[PDB]
């Protein structure tokens, strides 16, 4: 039931995605290893995901967790990198999106810095890197990364000795 | 997982590296939907 909307670059949609995608990138610990070596992207197109089923689903959990959290949904934009997007899109996430050795917890993580979801394009530690040449700092390959809707509720602070 | 008891999420704050940002998690597929599709080069340092 999914269906991808292109959005226009001259749109201020597009623009205010790209813009988001742009200004997070940052330097990573690794040097480049997981991720490439980059401060910007090429962003060669934006799409509306649309699905009408997958929308209701998550109105309906942001409505049960605002309630729970005293009217307080607190919904965030974050991207989500991730082998497996195309099925996101279509079917929405769910426990097969969990990273169960993740640090703060077996569940499925997004993040503010578009360069830390970069990270995970090609899998947990950049994988081999791209399909076709396995670099994982290819500058060639088109990548895909998601800019999500997320309901945080009442959110655990958990400080990172990273 | 489940999430801490009271809450909906974690917040991964790194202290370390104060260029950083926040990291997020959540338990239930339901509370997240994937709103945009972006593709991209990461382009090479001039
Ligand atoms: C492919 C899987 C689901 C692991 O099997 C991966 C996706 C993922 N994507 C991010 O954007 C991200 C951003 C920050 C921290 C972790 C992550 C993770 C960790 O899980
Ligand atoms: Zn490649």
């Amino acid at each position: 039931g999914t269906i991808l909307i292109d959005l226009s670059p001259d749109d201020k949609e597009f623009q205010s995605v790209e813009e988001e995608m742009q200004s997070t990138v940052r330097e990573h610990r690794d040097g480049g290893h997981a991720g490439g070596i980059f401060n910007r992207y090429n962003i060669l197109k934006i799409q509306k995901v649309c699905n009408k089923k997958l929308w209701e689903r998550y109105t309906h959990r942001r409505k049960e967790v605002s309630e729970e959290n005293h009217n307080h949904a607190n919904e965030r934009m974050l991207f989500h990198g991730s082998p497996f997007v195309n099925a996101i899109i279509h079917k929405g996430f769910d426990e097969r999106h969990a990273y169960i050795g993740g640090m703060f917890g077996a569940g499925i993580y997004f993040a503010e810095n578009s360069s830390k979801s970069n990270q995970y394009v090609y899998g947990i530690g950049g994988g081999t890197g791209c399909p076709v040449h396995k670099d994982r700092s290819c500058y060639i390959c088109h990548r895909q990364l998601l800019f999500c809707r997320v309901t945080l509720g009442k959110s655990f602070l958990q400080f990172s000795a990273m | 997982a489940h999430s801490p008891p009271g809450h909906h999420s974690v917040t991964g704050r790194p202290s370390v590296n104060g260029l950083a940002l926040a990291e997020y998690v959540i338990y239930r597929g339901e509370q997240a939907y994937p709103e945009y599709l972006i593709t991209y080069q990461i382009m090479r340092p001039e």
